[PDB]
This record gives C-alpha cells, sequence and structure tokens, in this order.
C-alpha cells in the first residue's frame, strides 16, 4: 500500500457527472461550414475596418478570450428546453 | 499427408528423410497458417528451432538447442528475455484452469538450460532455474525465482518477491530488494550481451550453401536438372482435388 | 595486445564479409539464388573471434554437438550428440577419457561463472547441466544432475541421477550423493570404485565406432558435392 | 535495367528509359541551339561554322 | 574586457558628440504613415467621442462570442423533432447579453483611460493600468475570493503589454538598420549603400 | 567558402554508415561497403554544396553592385 | 491458370533459365567474375580470421543415420544395409545397421535417430531427440510421441541377462526433456516433462509419471497410478477422464506430427517459391492496385485466376 491523493467526491456522483458528456454528437462540418463562410466575408470586411489603438486591440482580444466558450462546455450543459 | 488447404498451397514435391544427404533444418519456419514474428535484434542460434505462432519481442535471445514450438497456441516472449540452451517452451491447446493457454513470457525473464515451460504466465523479471518444469496453468508473478530442479504443478502460483524450490515447489525465502531490483535484470542483460556478440560475427548468408550449389550445378551440367513451375502445379493439384471431392459418393 | 587482436579480427571479418557479399552479387547477376537457402548453418566446432576449440586427435565430437569458444578437450574424450559445451565467456577444460553424453550442457557463460574444469575419466550423464564447476578425476555424474557454479566434486565420487548440487558445496571422495539438496547417502564400495576406468574405456571404444560411421557419412556427402 | 529487373522486366524498362531520357535531353539541346541561332544565346561557334 | 581587474563594458563621453551621418545617400520608404482615421480614433480629448469610436471593436467581439455559443446550442437542437419552445427566444438572450456585457466592459475601459489621461494631462502607463483595473473590478463584482484580485490584475496587465510592445518597442529600435554600417558605428569600414533596400512595396490590402 | 567542408563530409559519411547500422540493430562495423560509399558521396556532396553557396554569394555581390552598394576591392575579395 | 505469359524469372525464382539475349549473357559472365573475386576475397579474409577461418559446411543427416554392424550381435529392431564399395575400400566396414521407420512416421531433421531403432506408424520423433541404438535395440510403437530434447538410451544385457532394451508401447507420450534409459513402457502412458526413467523400470498401462520425477531403478509403476517426486512416489490414482486425456494427447500429437512433416518435407525450390507467394500476398493486400482491377488472384498461389 502507498500514500495516494484523496479524490474529492463520491465515485458514483463523479461518474454521473462524467456520463453527462455522453450525448448525441453533431458532426463538426456544420460548425466548420459557417465558420469558413463568415470568416471569408469577415476577412473581406476587415480590410475596411478603422485602425484601432494597440491597447484597444489587446483589450478586445482579452474580452474575446474570456467570453469564448469551449465546445465541450456547451456539450455537457446543453438542454433541449425553453 | 498433403494439406490441400494450406495457406501457401499443397506441396508439389515432398522428399523423405532417408533421401536427405544434408541437414536442412530451419531455425524459423512456418507451420501452416501460423507465422513466427521477430524483431531486428532477436538472436536465434543455428541449432535453435522456432516454429508456429511465436512472437519474439526486441532483444529476445534464443540460444543453442532451445525449441520454442508455437503449434498448439500462441507463445509471446517479452523484451530482453533469454531462452538458454536446450530449454523447451511449448503451448497447450487448452489449460486445466480454464484461462488462456498461451505461453506468455514477460520482460527480463531468464529461462535456464533444459527448463520446460508449457502454457504458463511468467511475469517480468523472473528466473526459471535449470531443469525446472512449469506446468500448464501455473502462473509465476513478477520478481519471483524458481530454483533449479523444481516443479510448479498445474494451476499453481508463485507470489511476487519469493524464491521457491522443491519438486512440490515450496516457499524458501523472500528475495531481497537488491536481488529483485538489480540481479534478475542484470542476468538478462548479460545474456543479451552474449547474444549480441554471437550476432556480430554472423554472416547474412553463410558459406554453407556452396556445397549444395555444387551438386545443383553438377545436375545442371549433366542435364538432369528440371525446371518446375511449382505455382502452376499447386493450382492444378488443388483443382484436381476439388474435382475428385465433388465426384466421390462417400 | 588484446586491442591489436581485436583490430585484426575486425579487418579480416570486414574483408570476408565483403567477399561473401560480392559472391552473392555475382550469383544474383547469374540468376542463381541458392544463397537464399535456409539450411542448418550449425558448425560442431564454432569459434568466437579468436577463441577456438582446441581438440585432440583421438577425440570424437559429434556433428550435432556444439563445442563453442575456447574449449580444450584432451585425447580420448568424446562430446556426444546434441551436447552443448560453451566456453566463450570463460574457458572450459575437459580431461583425458572424459565423456559428455547426449543432450548435456557444460558451460561457463554466466557473468560470474568460474572457469569450468573437468578431470580425467569423468562421464557426464545425458541431460546434466554443469555450470562453472570443478570436477575431479574418476567421477560419475548422473543423467539429470545439476551442478552449480563454484561447486567442487572430489575424486572417485558418484552423483546419483536427479541430484542438484548447490554452490560452494564440496562433494567428498569415495561417496555417493543424491537429492535436490545433495547429501551423502553411502560410501562407495570397492566394485564401483574400480568401475570408473572400465566405464571410461567402454565409452572410448563406442566413440571410435561412432567416428568411423561419421566418416562414412562425410564420404557420402563428398560424393554429392564433388 | 536495374530497376526493371526488380520487377522481372529489365530489357523493356531499359529501352524505354533510354529512349525517354535521350529524347528529353536531345530536345533540351535543340532548344539551346535554336536560341543560339535566333541570337538570344551565344553563337560565335555557330556563326563561324555555318557562316 | 574579459579580465578580472578592470570593469567590463565601457563608457562614452557625454561632452563629446558624433555628428549624425545618413545611413544612405537617398532614402526610399515603403512604410506608410498613420492614416487620419487612426489619429481620429487615437484622439482621447473628448472621452465620449473616444469611447464611441472604439466600442465597435468590443461589440463586434461580443457578437462573435455570442454567435459561437448560440450556434453551439442551435447545432444541438433536433430538426426532426418539433420543439414546443421557440429557438430564437432561447438563442437571442445569449448573443444580446454577451454583446452588451462586452460593450459595457470596453466602454468602462476606454472612458476611464480618456478621463485619467485628461485629468493627469500626460500619456503614461498608469492610465491603462487604472482603466484595466476598473474594468476587471466590474468583471468580478459578485465573484468568489481569488477573482476580486486576479481580474483587476489581468485587465490592468493587458494595457501594460500593449504599451510595452506596441509603442515603446517600435520607438526604441527605429534607428537600427541591418545594412551598411551599424547605427552607432559608422567609422568602421563597411560597404556603404547609395540607396536603402526595399524588401517590399507599401501595402494596400 | 568553408575550408573544412570535405573533412566534415567524410566524417558525416561515417555518421551515415554507423547510424544506419545502429538503427537497424546491426553493429557499426557491419556492411563495410556502405562505409566507403557513404564517405565518398558525402565528401563530394559537401564540396558541391560549398561551391553552390560560393556561386550564389558572388551572384548576390554582382546584383548589389548593380543596385548601388559601393563595395570596395577588399569587400570584393571577401566574396571569392 | 489464367495467363501463360508470366516472366521466366517470376516462374523460376530459384534459378533463372539459361541466358538467351546478349545482355543476359554479358550479365552472366560478369556474375561469374564477381563470384570468383568474392571467393578470393573470402579466402584472404579467412587467413586473417585465424584457425578455422569461420568456415561453414553442410551437416550430415543424422535423423536416418547408421551404426557399426556387429556380426556377433545381429540387429534386432533396425535393418542392416551394405555400404558403397569405395567407402568399403576406405573404411573396411561390410554392413551398417540403419533405423527402420514407417512412412507415416515423422522424424525431425534436428533429431538424431541412430542404428537399432524401430519406430511405428504415426509415431513422431521431435526436434533435438537423440535415440541411440548403438549397443542394443530401441522399439517405439504406433502413435507414440518422443518430444523435444528427449534422450532414449540403452545398455548391454551383461552376465545377469537383465533385459537392457527399450520397448515403448503404443499411444505413449514422452514429455519434453525426459531421459529414458533401458526401461519398458506399456501402452497409454504419459511420461512427464523432465522425468527420468532409469534401468529396469516397468511402467504399466494407464499410468502417469509426473513432470520432473526420477523413478528409481527396478521399480514397477502399477497400472492407473500417478507417481511424482525425486524418489518418485505414488500420490493418487488416475481419474477416469484423465485416461481420455492420455488418448487425446496421443492423437493431438499425431496430427501435429503430420503438419510438421508436411512443412519440413518440401524441397528448396518449393520453399523459395512459397516465400515469394507469401511476399506477393503481402504486396497484393492493397485492393486499390491497378492489377486488382485487371484480375482476381488465386488465394493459395497468387496467380491470376479470372479477370475482374
Ligand atoms: C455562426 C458560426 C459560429 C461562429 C461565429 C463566428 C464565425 C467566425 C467569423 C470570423 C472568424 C475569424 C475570427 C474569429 C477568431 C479566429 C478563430 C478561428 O476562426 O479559428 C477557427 C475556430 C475553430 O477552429 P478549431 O480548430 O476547430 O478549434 C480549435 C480549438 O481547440 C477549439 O476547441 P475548444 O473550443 O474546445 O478549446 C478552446 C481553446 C482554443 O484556444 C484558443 O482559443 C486560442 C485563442 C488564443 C487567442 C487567439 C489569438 C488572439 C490574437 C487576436 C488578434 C487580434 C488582436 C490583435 C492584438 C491582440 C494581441 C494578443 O481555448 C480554450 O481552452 C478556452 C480559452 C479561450 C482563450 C484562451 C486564452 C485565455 C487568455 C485569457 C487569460 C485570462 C485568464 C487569467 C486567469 C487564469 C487563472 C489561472 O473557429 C472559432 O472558434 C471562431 C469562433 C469565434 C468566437 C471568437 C470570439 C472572439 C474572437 C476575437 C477575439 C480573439 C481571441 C480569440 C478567442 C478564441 C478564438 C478561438
Ligand atoms: C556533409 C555535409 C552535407 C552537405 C551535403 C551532403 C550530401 C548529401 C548527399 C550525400 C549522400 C551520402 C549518404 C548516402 C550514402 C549512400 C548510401 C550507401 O552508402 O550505399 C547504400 C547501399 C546499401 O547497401 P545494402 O545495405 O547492402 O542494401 C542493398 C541490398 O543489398 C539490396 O540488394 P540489391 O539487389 O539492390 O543489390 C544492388 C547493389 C547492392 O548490393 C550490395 O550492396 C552488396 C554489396 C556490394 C558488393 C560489395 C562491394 C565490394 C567493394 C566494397 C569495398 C568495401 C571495402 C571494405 C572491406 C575491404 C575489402 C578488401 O549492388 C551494388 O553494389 C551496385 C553497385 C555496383 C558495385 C558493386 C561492387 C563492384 C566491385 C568492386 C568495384 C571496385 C573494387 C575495388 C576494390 C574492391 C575491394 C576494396 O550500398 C550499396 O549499394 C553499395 C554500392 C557500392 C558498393 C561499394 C563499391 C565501392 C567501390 C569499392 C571501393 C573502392 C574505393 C571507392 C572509390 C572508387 C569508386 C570506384
Ligand atoms: C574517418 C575515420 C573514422 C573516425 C570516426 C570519425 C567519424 C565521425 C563521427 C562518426 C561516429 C558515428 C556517429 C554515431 C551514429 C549513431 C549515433 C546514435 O545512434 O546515437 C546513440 C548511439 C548509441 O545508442 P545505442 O545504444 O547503440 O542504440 C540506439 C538505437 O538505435 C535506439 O536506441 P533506443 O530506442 O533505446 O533510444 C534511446 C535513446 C533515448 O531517446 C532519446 O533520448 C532521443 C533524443 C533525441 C536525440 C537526442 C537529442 C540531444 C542530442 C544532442 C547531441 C549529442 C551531442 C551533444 C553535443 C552538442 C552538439 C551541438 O537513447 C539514445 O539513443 C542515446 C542517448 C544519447 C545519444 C543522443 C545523440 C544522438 C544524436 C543523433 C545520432 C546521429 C544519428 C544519425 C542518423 C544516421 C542515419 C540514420 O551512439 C552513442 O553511443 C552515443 C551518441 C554519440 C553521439 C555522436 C553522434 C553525433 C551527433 C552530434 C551532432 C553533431 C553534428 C554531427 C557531426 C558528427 C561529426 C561529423
Ligand atoms: C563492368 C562494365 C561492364 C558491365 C557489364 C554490363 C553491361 C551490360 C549492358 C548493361 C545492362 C545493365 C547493366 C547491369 C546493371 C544492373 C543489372 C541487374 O539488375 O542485375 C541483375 C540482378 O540485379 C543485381 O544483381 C544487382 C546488380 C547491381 C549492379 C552490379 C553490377 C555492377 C556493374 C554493372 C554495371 C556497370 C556499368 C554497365 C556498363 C556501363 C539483373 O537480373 P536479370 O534481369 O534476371 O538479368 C540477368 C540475366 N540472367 C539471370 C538470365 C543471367
Ligand atoms: C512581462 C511584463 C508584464 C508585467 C508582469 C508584472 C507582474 C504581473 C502582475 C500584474 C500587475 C499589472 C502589471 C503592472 C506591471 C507594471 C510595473 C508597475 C510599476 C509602475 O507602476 O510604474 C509604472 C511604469 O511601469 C510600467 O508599467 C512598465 C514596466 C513594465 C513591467 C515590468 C517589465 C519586466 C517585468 C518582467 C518580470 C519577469 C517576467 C515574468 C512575468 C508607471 O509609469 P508611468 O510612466 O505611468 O509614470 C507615472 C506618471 N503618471
Amino acid at each position: 500500500d502507498e500514500p495516494k491523493h484523496q479524490i474529492p467526491g463520491n465515485a458514483l456522483d463523479n461518474w454521473a457527472f462524467l456520463r453527462t458528456y455522453a450525448k448525441p454528437l453533431p458532426d463538426m462540418i456544420h460548425y466548420y461550414y459557417y465558420v469558413y463562410l463568415f470568416g471569408f466575408f469577415f476577412v473581406y470586411k476587415v480590410a475596411d475596418f478603422p485602425e484601432y489603438s494597440p491597447r484597444v486591440l489587446v483589450m478586445a482580444a482579452l474580452i474575446g478570450s474570456l467570453f469564448y466558450v469551449r465546445r465541450d462546455w456547451v456539450h455537457r450543459e446543453f438542454k433541449d428546453s425553453p | 499427408v498433403n494439406f490441400y488447404d494450406a495457406p501457401n498451397g499443397p506441396a508439389v514435391e515432398q522428399v523423405k528423410i532417408e533421401d536427405e544427404w544434408y541437414n536442412r533444418q530451419r531455425t524459423e519456419f512456418n507451420i501452416l497458417n501460423k507465422q513466427p514474428s521477430k524483431a531486428d535484434d532477436v538472436f536465434i542460434a543455428p541449432n535453435a528451432v522456432v516454429c508456429g505462432d511465436v512472437d519474439l519481442y526486441q532483444k529476445v535471445s534464443i540460444f543453442f538447442g532451445a525449441v520454442v514450438r508455437g503449434d498448439l497456441n500462441t507463445i509471446r516472449i517479452g523484451e530482453n528475455s533469454t531462452i538458454l540452451d536446450k530449454a523447451v517452451v511449448h503451448a497447450a491447446s487448452t489449460s486445466p484452469t480454464g484461462l488462456n493457454a498461451a505461453t506468455i513470457i514477460g520482460s527480463n525473464v531468464t529461462v535456464e538450460p533444459h527448463a520446460v515451460l508449457r502454457s504458463c504466465r511468467i511475469g517480468d523479471n523472473c528466473i526459471v532455474g535449470a531443469r525446472s518444469v512449469v506446468c500448464e496453468g501455473a502462473i509465476m508473478h513478477p520478481e519471483s525465482v524458481l530454483a533449479p530442479g523444481s516443479v510448479l504443478a498445474p494451476g499453481r502460483q508463485i507470489p511476487s518477491g519469493e524464491l521457491w524450490a522443491g519438486s512440490p515447489a515450496k516457499f524458501v525465502r523472500k528475495l531481497t530488494y537488491y536481488e529483485t531490483s538489480n540481479v534478475i535484470r542484470e542476468s538478462a542483460e548479460h545474456y543479451y550481451d552474449i547474444a549480441t556478440g554471437f550476432r556480430n560475427e554472423t554472416f547474412d548468408h553463410g558459406s554453407a550453401w556452396r556445397d549444395a550449389e555444387a551438386y545443383r550445378q553438377k545436375l545442371v551440367d549433366y542435364k538432369e536438372y528440371n525446371w518446375v513451375n511449382y505455382r502452376e502445379q499447386k493450382y492444378v493439384m488443388r483443382l484436381q482435388r476439388d474435382a475428385a471431392e465433388l465426384e466421390k459418393l462417400l | 595486445a588484446s586491442f591489436l587482436k581485436t583490430i585484426v579480427w575486425r579487418c579480416g571479418f570486414a574483408i570476408k564479409e565483403t567477399g561473401l557479399a560480392l559472391e552473392t552479387l555475382g550469383c544474383k547477376l547469374q540468376g542463381n539464388y541458392s544463397f537464399r537457402e535456409k539450411c542448418s548453418r550449425h558448425t560442431p566446432l564454432t569459434q568466437y573471434q579468436f577463441k577456438a576449440p582446441s581438440v585432440g586427435e583421438s577425440t570424437f565430437v559429434a556433428p550435432s554437438a556444439l563445442v563453442s569458444g575456447d574449449v580444450i578437450i584432451g585425447e580420448k574424450s568424446s562430446v556426444l550428440y546434441n551436447a552443448v559445451v560453451r566456453g566463450e565467456f570463460k574457458s572450459v577444460t575437459i580431461g583425458e577419457g572424459s565423456t559428455i553424453s547426449d543432450n548435456a550442457y557444460v558451460g561457463s557463460s554466466s557473468e560470474f561463472s568460474p572457469e569450468t574444469v573437468i578431470g580425467s575419466n569423468v562421464s557426464v550423464g545425458s541431460g546434466a547441466v554443469l555450470k562453472g564447476c570443478t570436477v575431479g578425476n574418476n567421477v560419475l555424474i548422473g543423467n539429470n544432475v545439476i551442478i552449480s557454479e563454484k561447486a567442487t566434486v572430489e575424486d572417485n565420487t558418484i552423483l546419483a541421477p536427479g541430484s542438484y548440487v548447490p554452490e560452494d558445496v564440496v562433494v567428498k571422495s569415495g561417496e555417493l550423493w543424491s537429492g535436490s539438496p545433495a547429501q551423502k547417502l553411502r560410501n562407495l564400495d570397492e566394485k564401483e570404485l574400480a568401475l570408473f576406468n572400465t566405464l571410461s574405456v567402454g565409452a572410448t571404444e563406442l566413440a571410435a565406432d561412432h567416428a568411423v560411421i561419421m566418416k562414412l557419412l562425410e564420404l557420402k556427402q563428398k560424393e554429392f558435392i564433388k | 535495367y536495374y530497376l526493371g529487373a526488380k520487377g522481372h522486366t529489365g530489357k523493356a524498362s531499359a529501352y524505354f528509359t533510354s529512349f525517354l531520357a535521350t529524347k528529353s535531353i536531345t530536345l533540351y539541346h535543340a532548344y539551346n541551339s535554336a536560341d543560339r541561332l535566333m541570337g538570344f544565346k551565344e553563337n560565335s561557334r555557330e556563326v563561324v561554322k555555318n557562316v | 574586457t574579459f579580465n578580472y581587474v578592470i570593469p567590463y563594458g565601457g563608457s562614452s563621453s557625454y561632452t563629446i558628440n558624433n555628428e549624425p551621418v545618413k545611413a544612405e545617400e537617398v532614402t526610399v520608404d515603403f512604410s506608410k504613415e498613420p492614416s487620419a482615421s487612426s489619429l481620429k480614433l487615437a484622439d482621447k480629448s473628448d472621452w465620449i467621442a473616444y469611447t464611441f469610436n472604439n466600442v465597435p471593436l468590443m461589440a463586434t467581439v461580443g457578437l462573435l462570442a455570442g454567435a459561437h455559443e448560440a450556434f453551439l446550442h442551435y447545432e444541438r437542437t433536433p430538426i426532426y423533432g418539433k420543439r414546443t419552445y421557440n429557438i430564437i427566444k432561447k438563442l437571442a438572450p445569449i448573443v444580446i447579453n454577451k454583446t452588451a456585457y462586452a460593450t459595457l466592459l470596453g466602454a468602462i475601459f476606454c472612458a476611464t483611460d480618456a478621463l485619467y489621461e485628461n485629468y493627469s494631462g500626460k500619456k503614461s502607463y498608469t492610465s491603462g493600468m487604472v482603466a484595466g483595473a476598473a474594468t476587471g473590478a466590474v468583471f468580478a463584482i459578485g465573484r468568489p475570493l481569488p477573482q476580486p484580485l486576479v481580474w483587476p490584475l489581468v485587465f490592468a496587465a493587458a494595457p501594460v503589454i500593449a504599451d510595452l510592445f506596441g509603442e515603446v518597442y517600435p520607438e526604441s529600435m527605429k534607428s537600427a538598420r541591418g545594412y551598411g554600417t551599424p547605427y552607432g558605428f559608422e567609422n568602421l569600414d563597411d560597404a556603404v549603400p547609395t540607396r536603402n533596400p526595399i524588401r517590399r512595396n507599401p501595402h494596400h490590402y | 567558402g568553408w575550408e573544412y567542408a570535405g573533412t566534415y563530409g567524410a566524417l558525416c559519411g561515417m555518421v551515415y554508415a554507423i547510424g544506419s547500422n545502429v538503427i537497424s540493430g546491426r553493429a557499426w562495423f557491419r556492411r563495410p561497403w556502405v562505409h566507403v560509399t557513404s564517405v565518398t558521396l558525402s565528401y563530394l556532396g559537401s564540396k558541391l554544396l560549398d561551391e553552390v553557396q560560393d556561386t550564389y554569394y558572388l551572384e548576390h555581390l554582382k546584383r548589389v553592385e548593380r543596385k548601388g552598394l559601393q563595395v570596395t576591392e577588399e569587400h570584393k575579395k571577401l566574396f571569392s | 491458370s489464367l495467363l501463360k505469359n508470366y516472366p521466366p524469372s517470376y516462374l523460376y525464382p530459384f534459378r533463372h533459365p539459361k541466358p538467351e539475349g546478349v545482355i543476359e549473357k554479358v550479365l552472366f559472365n560478369l556474375g561469374s567474375l564477381f563470384r570468383s573475386a568474392g571467393q578470393g576475397m573470402d579466402e584472404l579474409g579467412s587467413l586473417m580470421l585465424g584457425n578455422g577461418g569461420m568456415q561453414e559446411s553442410v551437416g550430415p543427416n543424422l535423423a536416418y543415420a547408421p551404426v557399426k554392424y556387429n556380426p556377433a550381435a545381429a540387429p534386432k529392431a533396425g535393418i542392416v544395409a551394405p555400404i558403397p564399395a569405395s567407402a568399403q575400400r576406405v573404411l573396411g566396414v561390410k554392413e551398417i545397421v540403419l533405423p527402420s521407420k514407417a512412412e507415416s512416421t515423422f522424424i525431425a531433421p534436428n533429431a538424431n535417430v541412430l542404428g537399432d531403432v524401430k519406430i511405428g506408424a504415426k509415431s513422431s520423433i521431435w526436434y533435438g531427440a537423440v535415440l541411440r541404438g548403438d549397443v542394443n535395440s530401441i522399439e517405439i510403437g504406433d502413435n507414440t510421441n518422443v518430444q523435444d530434447n528427449v534422450t532414449i538410451h540403452v545398455a548391454k544385457h551383461s552376465i545377469d541377462g537383465k533385459l537392457r532394451n527399450t520397448v515403448i508401447g503404443n499411444n505413449v507420450t514422452i514429455g519434453h526433456c525426459a531421459t529414458i534409459h533401458a526401461c519398458t513402457i506399456a501402452d497409454n502412458v504419459i511420461i512427464g516433462m523432465g522425468a527420468t526413467v532409469l534401468d529396469g523400470v516397468k511402467v504399466e498401462s494407464g499410468s502417469i509419471v509426473g513432470a520432473g520425477s526420477i523413478v528409481p531403478p527396478n521399480t514397477v509403476i502399477p497400472a492407473g497410478q500417478v507417481w511424482v517426486g525425486n524418489p518418485a512416489k505414488f500420490i493418487r490414482n488416475v481419474l477416469p477422464e484423465e485416461n481420455g486425456f492420455i488418448a487425446s494427447s496421443a492423437n493431438n500429437y499425431d496430427l501435429l506430427g503430420q503438419q510438421h512433416k508436411f512443412e519440413n518435407s518440401k524441397v528448396f525450390e518449393e520453399m523459395l517459391v512459397e516465400e515469394e507467394i507469401a511476399k506477393d500476398r503481402e504486396l497484393l493486400e492493397d485492393k486499390n492496385l491497378a492489377v486488382h482491377q485487371l484480375y482476381i488472384f488465386d488465394p493459395q498461389t497468387q496467380l491470376a485466376a479470372r479477370p475482374r
């Protein structure tokens, strides 16, 4: 026997939390199609954007990073409900 | 006699042992659908015989006189495991215990000369002594040693970190930390060095084929040598066998 | 020195390897593929680098036997069929009149093995495993006896079949030993004491007959080759 | 020949490869000579040889 | 120096100065000067005008983030099953709230920056740090204990990075050329150019 | 250019032969013919790479002189 | 087969037919020069290599090997055969005893069977087994399996008249690495792996001798008993199902011997052809190859069987 890390939580509760990731998985082409199209149009529009201060650009990048939701997070938490 | 459903086909010409004028034994050869697999650094002695579904991992050494027959079931020899002289490793079709009957040998396992292993699980860093018999379904757990002249009866177990001896093998002493950590691995490394040496002075096609080539050339010069399309003959023999099997009434 | 001998061996081996490769290339150009033959490449007297088995004139070494490394075999000794005598790592010495029987292993190939010494009129049984041990004159070893490293067998002794000799265990003269832990059973009676030389000479006679037959086999092979 | 013998067709591969490479290099040389005649490339030997 | 007796490096006389000498005889520039739109947006005189000019960036970023999340939800909803609830009623709050909160954070940042620069009267690191600190404080109003500290620090650190590598870095290394003679060392005998290298034209995309 | 290119190439041919033997599980001395071939081809290749580098160095010097870089005779000596 | 235009090198990989084109003839002569130069370089290298020169030769076939015939002691199990006349004027032996085996018997090329050995049909002598009948006869019955590295030995009867021949009955299994000296084994007996059976031992039918057990000399193991130990002692009686195991082991090793005999008995040219069969089987595993669109290949021999 060896000293081991204590695992917080009950075994069955943690397994139940992990089982909430087993949901119908959409194929990634649907996201990719829209991202490609809107990205092409976006790159066309960017050349017309006004020149922004570097400070504002960095703050916008920080806000976007904070606001970005990982695709797995929506996967676990999605409910087909109002 | 002739296996007509053999993977490479039936044998067009079969020669009797009386008619052989030289030893034609192959150190690695295929028994029907079962093919032995070997790594680049695996040493098989010229005397040694390896047949059947035997998988040889990297740094496996098969020394002189050892027979590893993988005809009934699968044999796996782990990394840096050495089968020493005249030691037989064989596999049973079924095991008495009811578990898998394959002969699985772990890493850094030294099987000392004339030791017989049949359908046993040998754990990593184990030593089987000289003239030690491990029977079907017997499992040696890792870091265990069987003393020379000892028998593990079918379905028996040797626990880890223990030295076992006797014809009804019994516990003798607990192996020390230094032993299990170093010496068992070191023996396999030493025999790997010996086998590496033997490999380094081995030619790819040693000059023993010249003697048979002399006879073949003499036959060619005297016009008795015959050119046989074995592929076509195999095809024709299989066709004839199928036609006859259709014709038969009983 | 040893380094000079190693360099000489490497140079000669490179030359021989290149010569064999060129011969194989010539065979490939001619369309002959006999070099691909997987036949028994076993040699009864193999050498490891410059260490080669020294062998006597009256000795019989079986074709299936393997005498490997620097093994000195004295006159009127016999290594019988499928017997493995390994002396690469440490040398092995066999005395006059000594017999190594079928399927017997005598070697000094473990890392810490002492040099194996076998005395005169010593018969090793069929199946016995001898590793790094000293055996004295006129000793009868059983069929399946295991003798471990550094163990010593004194003169005029018989080891019963199946006995295992632990290391640093001295088997004393005029005695009979047996058991997985070898222990003295009885003192040898006079008849067994006299029997040793008769056994050795009978083995020598049998070896001479086998040598005649082996020569017959070699002539039959010569007829095919030439 | 060396590559085709690995596929048991040495002679045909040898002739095909010879014809192929010879045709390509001959066209390269002819293009260079035509450029020399057109005056694009150096032509002192050409003008001397054929006035 | 490479010795243990006298100090390493060297010193330059402050009294002695070296006359500037041109890196090349004729200077051709492929770097375009700032546009009037860039100077307009950078102008922080009127804090309301500065805020309203620079918020469209923040609103855009919030709209992309909300669109990403809303599409992740939409992709999951089943077309084959008819749904009792209205999908856009579910999805519109996502995008609208993300965009609004992003715009609010960017507005606090820009307004505090302009107000501090006007009150201080100087362009400094401190304006960006204070605007970021306020924005990160607004980010962590009701959040658990580490976050009241970490978000003001991160949001303040971001303008420091922007100032350090967007303004100080370019201005520190304007003189260094890479061709001809080293900027400090013109006495050394290196090949002197008639014209500077033009590795690319002024861009127009 | 480099004055030690050929020696380097021969040593690197040795590197090829020995490494190829070691990767395949063979000892360094195995397949002796590969050693000679590797050494000779690697030496020739290292030389050829050096002349190629020198030639394009000189082409760049000609181009920059045409463009207006006032290279001196000593600077012209730097490019062989 | 479907096609008859296959290249001759493809049809005869072991030895290409005589060169017919000029280029082929030149290649043949160049190969001859290369062969001679390579042999010369081989000998020069062998000089440096020292005593032995790492020379290699073909080994004799000892699976069917003779022993000197004794006019006093006539052969009992094996047959006696004359030897070639030239060997007669060299060696001087008139006749030599040869082993006697049935056609169904499988003897491994590694195994050494010598002299007075009679082996029955469907019996198998496996790899490394040494069967010496130089002094006295050895008899092995039908469906009897002498496994790997087994040594069977005999001695002379001597003044007492004690029978020192080795008689092994039918359906007998001798385990790997077992040593059997001049003993008698009855039918349907399993000898364990590593077991030593000494002189005078009679093992009755239906018995099992345990692995690594030395049965003492002149000991009778009675029928239907299991004996194990260094001084082999009785432990239990054979269970009724264990008898069916004894028979099943004998039959399974008969099938095993048939397979191994089939593999070993192929000639070289057939073995090399089969190696090429395996190789182009591996190359033809890709089913998107152009040739697969052309033809369907026979599975056992990858020859074009029918067009696709
Ligand atoms: C209707 C269609 C739906 C889409 C709508 C939009 C359609 C597109 C329109 C136009 C698209 C072009 C512009 C969009 C952005 C370009 C990205 C893209 O297209 O790639 C294809 C991408 C899919 O590609 P993929 O290969 O399948 O996914 C790879 C991932 O592994 C995906 O797997 P994952 O999601 O499971 O894993 C995500 C992972 C992936 O990693 C990333 O996201 C990398 C993003 C890093 C920044 C990207 C470079 C930023 C430079 C911006 C340049 C402009 C400003 C210039 C100056 C800025 C200086 C930095 O990141 C994370 O783990 C989560 C954190 C996210 C940011 C991580 C950085 C955190 C820093 C904050 C520190 C604070 C913490 C302190 C406390 C910590 C305590 C210890 O599609 C999109 O994601 C587009 C979604 C649009 C939402 C973006 C929202 C803001 C956009 C602008 C802000 C820029 C910041 C970027 C945020 C994250 C963007 C991914
Ligand atoms: C560094 C900075 C970086 C900057 C840029 C770097 C540059 C980048 C590029 C550089 C790339 C370098 C790295 C790649 C290296 C290339 C790879 C490589 O090493 O070879 C791979 C390749 C791999 O061979 P492998 O591993 O066995 O696999 C092929 C299989 O066999 C497959 O079997 P196969 O069916 O395909 O068989 C075809 C082939 C493959 O077959 C073989 O390879 C089997 C072996 C060939 C026969 C043995 C060669 C006999 C001469 C070898 C000398 C070794 C000396 C050592 C022992 C000393 C003995 C006294 O057969 C051939 O050898 C074709 C060549 C024909 C020549 C055959 C020999 C002619 C007779 C000798 C001519 C002259 C004799 C004078 C003196 C002779 C005694 C010293 O090696 C060869 O194919 C060898 C071809 C040449 C044989 C050596 C001939 C040398 C001439 C004798 C030495 C005289 C002095 C040399 C100067 C004067 C020249 C005349
Ligand atoms: C002309 C007359 C002749 C005179 C002689 C003059 C000839 C000149 C030199 C020729 C000598 C032959 C060169 C050796 C060839 C084979 C070397 C080798 O296989 O390595 C291990 C090999 C022994 O390994 P092994 O037990 O036989 O088993 C290897 C198995 O294949 C795989 O075993 P494993 O699967 O268990 O892998 C376990 C692995 C654990 O896994 C790892 O750690 C992998 C890590 C990735 C690589 C390591 C990254 C760091 C390496 C730093 C370089 C070391 C030098 C540091 C000096 C700073 C240089 C800037 O541990 C190791 O393998 C050993 C760890 C330390 C060795 C790492 C150094 C190897 C660098 C690359 C080797 C060259 C391969 C060329 C390929 C040729 C065509 C195939 O050699 C050694 O005994 C020690 C390495 C000797 C290093 C010399 C190689 C030169 C590299 C320096 C770069 C400088 C540029 C090259 C210029 C060279 C002079 C012109
Ligand atoms: C030394 C100069 C003269 C060399 C003589 C050759 C000149 C003949 C004209 C050129 C023909 C091709 C040259 C041979 C190169 C490779 C040929 C080849 O692959 O060799 C063998 C097999 O491949 C090999 O063995 C590898 C050999 C590699 C090269 C080794 C020879 C090196 C010298 C030859 C080339 C030197 C230059 C040729 C003239 C410029 C071919 O097998 P097969 O197709 O079955 O033909 C043999 C005919 N038959 C079996 C029926 C007898
Ligand atoms: C990679 C650098 C990122 C900084 C990491 C610091 C630790 C992160 C913690 C987050 C805290 C927010 C960031 C604050 C760092 C700035 C240092 C404060 C010093 C300070 O207040 O002076 C200002 C100038 O320093 C400045 O603002 C410019 C100094 C540049 C920061 C230090 C650069 C080296 C630090 C690297 C440490 C190791 C790297 C590992 C992160 C004012 O100046 P003023 O002009 O406004 O005068 C005032 C007239 N009103």
